[PDB]
């Protein structure tokens, strides 16, 4: 079938079919154009008409101009072929490299794996960050979000969990740039190739890129998600092999969506979000999950507008985690880094039963600890510390030696912190916040605990500032 | 016979108010495609109805009338761009404002072109220096990076680009042609009087040679404020294409996007959060990944970028502001109550980042500010925690002490940039301890002359450090013997 | 030509022609009336019909009435038949005297000087004042705006600045009344004739008057200050000299502004207030100002709702001005006039090379003490004085001192408060601080500083307090 253009707004744009209506969801390709535009059927307006989303610019069309139907929704390529290469939202290469390819291709869009393929299975994976590994560790094959307002460190945590985990891994990472930085592509995809984690000469690369970056029009930046998941799912279910997913940003889907809702005619919802956007990020969410026939770890960066986690994008994604690392500006703004907010990140696994009740204590005391010095602070503030207790002060001077342990000094963030990164065994840090729970280091002063990897720099550091 | 007037190259003006015209005809019109009235007014095409087509105007609409002749050009908004423009004060459109007659440029871009993706850019790692000690050291800035300026009104953050301009004159007038980078300064929204002194300030720091002037000032159109920003971004790629380096100040986007909201709204685009429209962030995020570093495969050069966003009683964590904080490789936060305490720079260290860091320094600066900028957000805490009079242990004692007079050294005056490697003398200074039994009132006193004196005695050390980019063993050895000595004479 | 009107709401009125559309800004003529009522076209709708702005009421007017262009844009009376003279909007006289005889007449609509006519030159205005004087000085030929919530004291700022500079200015002056009280008009129009800057029987009258107050229909109020800084722009070049202009109130031009905007169908923007309210803002702010050709020093009040400074009508002002002075609610309430805000108020001259590094650094420690101050009281709040440190107990005390030296009568006040109003040179303001500043006066008492004049009262009555 063929259309002719009768609209365009922004991104967009409204096609009329004089005989096949195109059903919602088809790929529509625009005629005369020096590169491939295609047009997401969102909507039947009536009057053959339908209502579509372009999926790069609209300058330059006309009215009149000549659609087709390609018969269906946009098909990427999936399969081993896209291992160490770069794709966009249409399953385009954007390396310079050629064709991809691939003997299968396949929908963007699809339906999320039924109740009875679910997995209950859950495993303790260690990243080597005391935080994470102490108050909120993450599962093998679980849903895992980093919340975080704008600067306050997702993506740097992002890039030492693969520095950490994928390396290491036995089997293929997808790692989906999602309306984020083109530069830190580039970043990316040069480090990766460092590592040989990218292989441009051989085929032993172990890891697949998809990009849609915020130099793209919403309508990109609303479908780059499903592609980079696409692959993913191919790894899961074709290959069953072990599978990680990165997405950095996912909300940036949201946002998309929300650049042309009311182009779409709907009456926004609270915060000038679109109605759909519960349904909209469930439909995709339910996606990115483990099933019986094979296992993805997903780990999502989510952005937190105005710094406000009431705000419905991130408010709506708490339900789909099965551990939630949440970061915070105040933190960070005192050189506490990674900045993650103790008092507010959880794991499905923090449980005794599950990571053995010395885990569960100490991640448990650490918290009660510092909830206890957080509901003093503004007190003492005020009326001095002389009124505390001689253990009142004590909790004091250990909360915040807590506070400081809990820093650690990242390997993929030497060029910031001026300091060699850091990995701790989860024995390690289990000890060390137990003996300061403990006691065990009330003598030593609180910036011997800062910026450190295991206790016995603390100690260290201790010595080296004594003289 | 008449065949000038048919409806697929011209249109007629339906009906028009607030800068839109709703245009008839214009069948063969494309969308972002520049028309012009019959007045000689141009005008550019956003929205492509059935029955109309939705234009912004730019310029004044008072001369536009129902049944007017609108006439296609058959070319997507672009603007001059080259060499041309340098020394020269243009509007939105290109065209020249200083009196000094038309400019004539051999070459035009498009103003909307998509950012260059992955392959054509290179990791950012040369220095763009400020010349600022608390910008240079803290959040160091690379060619190619976007950093954001942003604070409430009177702050300090037109300041910070101006000196940085102005900075460049070192390479400008230099014999390295790498090291050139010439200057774009977009004014958004301002006071044409304001526009005429920040000119003036630039000539007479002869700084006006190297940079473009691109104003659309209070008084002009909405459409006119919201396209001055990507009509700049285009003269600036023309550097960063042609082996050169160009940065560019947007000063500011909080206006800019004042102005697309009003554009928006009149074009009957419903409003979201906070009235603007539901995309104001892709308004930014499109922009500003046009500044770039790019590869040696497509010639090296670059094109580095300092937005400017003008907060509400110092509330960084607001919409508009998080949203531009989310685009830029860091942000300068500045606030009035450091602005007068002294703190000048007014910069909030703890608040601010970049995203580059260390890349972005030499060696020699990052040999002294490598760890300064954790340390000095760790001392900020203590020092408002001690206050409440806790024994103090040796160890948070050495922290204050430290903290008090670094905040000092970074203190800095207006108009008078430095050279990295005198900002690496001054910083070493304190970094070592050298300075820790010094009365921190004799601080801002102890730099002027122990400046004045390196580089009046000093220059062998100063330009070897600056020629290899580091501090050796050897220079190392000379700065401890000439600090310690000059101390003591000081302390006299 | 003739037209009709088709519809009425308020000042806004539609109106076809069936010959000859009238373009934007034109001004129309209703016939029928018994007093002038003049349409402004706002746009052309389509269907050859025109949405336009009424100056005056719409009560009476009739779908089928007939309305004629003027074939041009409200015009009004500009020169030296300005000066004595009460005029509104459209260039009536609402004094009772009789016909504005001038040779010349001007559109109150205009494009606003180009860049190549900006002036650089910066000289500074002392306006005797020590507050504004010292932290944030006026620039002769400057734009000068005074912020201020409900009943803090705009209008008796303006009214001291009319006394001190107006007064001993050999050009002309131009006043403005924008959306504010009418018996302000009246006591402003005796007052000026009492003091003689206005004569009636002579011609040495050295104001002209420009009313549109809050009695007047949204359109007036609209146009009012573009009316009145039409006769100023006339003084300004078609004399070549320095002119003086003041304005209470702009915020007034917003605000009416903002009420057609919600009948001319435009989709709102934050707070309720019209789209274009920047843009609006902007066509006519840049036309207040100096040029190569000759120099407007102007003063407005500038009202600011709720006390919200963060409220997009002033927060949108800022921009405009060279020097700001912003008032504060809870200033005034101390007792300290005027109530200027030391830390929030600027100027674009505060600049070591223009007022010397005396006066530059006595105003940044002047503000240097009272930002300490500042980050102190919240802990003085709860606890109080008595647990400061020694140290910090000097600079609230030195602190305190200088926030009462800011404070000083008014000549213009004298009426009501019963104290002889005071004037200090800039020579004097500077030292008196710095005397303060370097603990000269810490055995002094806080109240002997209060409402004075020059350093030397305050001495003298501290000595008054036996
Ligand atoms: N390092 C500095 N030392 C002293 N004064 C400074 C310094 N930097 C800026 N200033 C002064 O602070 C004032 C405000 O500076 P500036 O105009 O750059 O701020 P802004 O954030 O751009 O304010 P605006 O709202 O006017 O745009 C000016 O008088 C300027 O000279
Ligand atoms: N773990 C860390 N250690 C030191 N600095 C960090 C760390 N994480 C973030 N930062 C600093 O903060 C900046 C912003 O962090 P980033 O990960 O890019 O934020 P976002 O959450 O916006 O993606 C980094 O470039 C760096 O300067
Ligand atoms: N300089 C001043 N000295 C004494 N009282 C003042 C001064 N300025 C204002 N006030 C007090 O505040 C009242 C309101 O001042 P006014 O200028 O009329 O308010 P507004 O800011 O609304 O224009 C005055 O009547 C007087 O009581
Ligand atoms: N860099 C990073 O992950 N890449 C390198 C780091 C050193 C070891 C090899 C990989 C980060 C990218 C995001 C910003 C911060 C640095
Ligand atoms: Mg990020
Ligand atoms: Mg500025
Ligand atoms: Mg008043």
């Amino acid at each position: 079938t063929t259309g002719r253009i009768v609209a365009v707004i922004g991104a967009v744009v409204d096609v009329q079919f004089d005989e096949g209506l195109p059903p919602i969801l088809n790929a529509l390709e625009v005629q005369g154009r020096e590169t491939r535009l295609v047009l997401e059927v969102a909507q039947h307006l009536g009057e053959s008409t339908v209502r579509t989303i372009a999926m790069d610019g609209t300058e330059g069309l006309v009215r009149g101009q000549k659609v087709l139907d390609s018969g269906a929704p946009i098909r990427i390529p999936v399969g081993p072929e896209t291992l160490g290469r770069i794709m966009n939202v249409i399953g385009e290469p954007i390396d310079e490299r050629g064709p991809i390819k691939t003997k299968q291709f396949a929908a963007i869009h699809a339906e999320a794996p039924e109740f009875v393929e679910m997995s209950v299975e859950q495993e303790i994976l260690v990243t080597g960050i005391k935080v994470v590994d102490l108050l909120a560790p993450y599962a093998k094959g679980g849903k895992i979000g980093l919340f975080g307002g704008a600067g306050v460190g997702k993506t740097v945590l992002i890039m030492e969990l693969i520095n950490n985990v994928a390396k290491a891994h036995g089997g293929y990472s997808v790692f989906a740039g999602v309306g984020e930085r083109t530069r830190e592509g580039n970043d990316l995809y040069h480090e990766m190739i460092e590592s040989g984690v990218i292989n441009l000469k051989d085929a032993t690369s172990k890891v697949a890129l998809v990009y849609g970056q915020m130099n793209e029009p919403p309508g990109a930046r609303a479908r780059v998600a499903l592609t980079g998941l696409t692959v993913a799912e191919y790894f899961r279910d074709q290959e069953g092999q072990d599978v990680l997913l990165f997405i950095d940003n996912i909300f940036r889907f949201t946002q998309a969506g929300s650049e042309v809702s009311a182009l779409l005619g709907r009456i926004p919802s609270a915060v000038g979000y679109q109605p759909t956007l519960a349904t909209d990020m469930g439909t995709m969410q339910e996606r990115i999950t483990t099933t019986k026939k094979g296992s993805i770890t997903s780990v999502q960066a989510i952005y937190v507008p105005a710094d406000d986690l009431t705000d419905p994008a991130p408010a709506t994604t708490f339900a789909h985690l099965d551990a939630t690392t949440v970061l915070s500006r105040a933190i960070a703004e005192l050189g506490i880094y990674p900045a993650v907010d103790p008092l507010d990140s959880t794991s499905r696994i923090m449980d005794p039963n599950i990571v053995g009740s010395e885990h569960y204590d100490v991640a448990r005391g650490v918290q009660k600890i510092l909830q206890d010095y957080k509901s003093l602070q503004d007190i003492i503030a005020i009326l001095g510390m002389d009124e505390l207790s001689e253990e009142d002060k004590l909790t004091v001077s250990r909360a915040r030696k807590i506070q400081r342990f809990l820093s650690q000094p990242f390997q993929v963030a030497e060029v910031f912190t001026g300091h060699l990164g850091k990995l701790v065994p989860l024995k390690e840090t289990i000890k060390g916040f137990q003996q300061i729970l403990a006691g065990e280091y009330d003598h030593l002063p609180e910036q011997a605990f800062y910026m450190v990897g295991p206790i016995e720099e603390a100690v260290a550091k201790a010595d080296k500032l004594a003289e | 016979a008449d065949t000038s007037v048919d409806l697929e190259e011209t249109g007629r003006v339906l009906s028009i108010g607030d800068g839109i015209a709703r245009v008839h005809g214009l069948r063969n019109v494309q969308a972002e495609e520049m028309v012009e009235f019959s007045s000689g007014l141009k005008g550019m095409s956003l929205n492509l109805e059935p029955d109309n087509v939705g234009v912004v105007v730019f310029g004044n609409d008072k001369l536009i009338k129902e049944g007017d002749i609108v006439k296609r050009t058959g070319a997507i908004v672009d603007v001059p761009v080259g060499e041309e423009l340098l020394g020269r004060v243009v509007d939105a459109l290109g065209n020249a404002i200083d009196g000094k007659g038309p400019i004539g440029s051999k070459a035009r871009r498009r103003v909307g072109l998509k950012a260059p993706g992955i392959i054509p850019r290179i990791s950012v790692r040369e220095p763009m220096q400020t010349g600022i000690k608390a910008v240079d050291s803290l959040v160091p800035i690379g060619r190619g990076q976007r950093e954001l300026i942003i604070g409430d009104r009177q702050t300090g953050k037109t300041s910070i680009a101006i000196d940085t301009i102005i900075n460049q004159k070192r390479f400008n007038d230099g014999t390295d042609e790498k090291k050139k980078l010439y200057c774009i300064y977009v004014a958004i929204g301002q006071k044409r009087s304001t526009v005429a002194q920040l000119v003036k300030r630039l000539t007479d720091a002869d700084a006006m040679k190297y940079t473009i002037v691109v104003s659309a000032t209070a008084s002009d159109a909405a459409p006119l404020q919201y396209l001055a920003p990507y009509s700049g971004c285009s003269m600036g790629e023309y550097f960063r294409d042609n082996g050169k380096h160009a940065l560019i100040i947007y000063d500011d986007l909080s206006k800019q996007a004042v102005a697309y909201r009003q554009m928006s709204l009149l074009l009957r685009r419903p409003p979201g959060r906070e009235a603007y429209p539901g995309d104001v962030f892709y308004l930014h995020s499109r922009l500003l990944e046009r500044a770039a570093k790019m590869n040696d495969a497509f010639g090296g050069g670059s094109l580095t970028a300092l937005p400017v966003i003008e907060t509400q009683a110092g509330d960084v964590s607001a919409y508009i502001p998080t949203n531009v904080i989310s685009i830029t490789d860091g942000q300068i936060f500045l606030e009035t109550e450091l602005f007068y305490k002294g703190i000048r720079p007014a910069i909030n260290v703890g608040l601010s980042v970049s995203r580059v860091g260390s890349a972005a320094q030499t060696r020699a600066m990052k040999q002294v500010a490598g760890t300064m900028k954790l340390e000095l957000a760790q001392y900020r805490e203590v020092a408002a925690f001690a206050q409440f009079g806790s024994d103090l242990d040796a160890a948070t004692q050495q922290l204050l002490s430290r903290g008090v007079r670094l905040t000092e050294l970074l203190k800095q005056g207006q108009y008078s940039p430095m050279a990295i490697e005198e900002q690496v003398a001054v910083i070493y200074a304190g970094v070592r301890g050298y300075l820790d039994k010094l009365e921190p009132s004799k601080i801002t006193k102890f730099e002027n002359a122990f400046l004045s004196h390196v580089i009046s005695q000093h220059q062998a050390l100063l330009g070897k450090i600056r020629t290899d980019g580091k501090i050796s063993e050897e220079s190392d050895a000379k700065l401890k013997e000439i600090v310690t000595n000059f101390l003591a004479g000081f302390e006299a």
